[PDB]
Order: C-alpha cells, then structure tokens, then sequence
C-alpha cells in the first residue's frame, strides 16, 4: 500500500497562476 | 564554486549535480539530441 | 560570478538560483 512516503505524478495540469513549492527538486545550493 | 573558489560550505551533500539532474529530469527529452 | 558581479545584494536563495552560480 504505502511505504510511509509520499510521491509526485506526471499527469496534472497547471492553473499556470500557482503559489505552491515543495523540497522534492533539491535546488540545494 | 569553480568561478568561485569560495565554496558553499559542506562536510558531505550534493549541490550541484542536484540541480543538473532537476534540470536534466525537467527536459523530458527522451530523446534529446545533445552530447 | 554571482557574487563576483554583485555585492550588497543577491539573489534569494530558496529554489533553483544555483543555476546562476553556475553561470
């Protein structure tokens, strides 16, 4: 079922109007 | 950085190759023409 | 560079500005 982990799709869509970020990218630097 | 010897300091991560690999991941090129 | 061209000021740093520092 679950792995206690969250995850992220590919087939939504964009408002292209958001205001919502999240730490699953690793910009770090 | 390399244009900036001053560096971000670090001990052990990843920063660089972060954001490659974001970017990279981003083109969804699956068959990108490049190198 | 980033800083080697800018000074009393930068860049924000929460998303992908690293880009720039590596210009």
């Amino acid at each position: 079922s679950h792995s206690n982990i969250d995850y992220q799709t590919l087939l939504a869509n964009s408002d292209h109007a958001k205001f919502t970020i999240e730490p699953g990218v690793l910009p770090v630097g | 950085h390399l244009p900036f010897s001053k560096s971000e300091n670090p001990v052990l991560s990843t920063i660089a190759f972060l954001v490659g690999l974001v970017n990279p991941k981003t083109v969804q090129s699956m068959t990108q023409r490049a190198i």
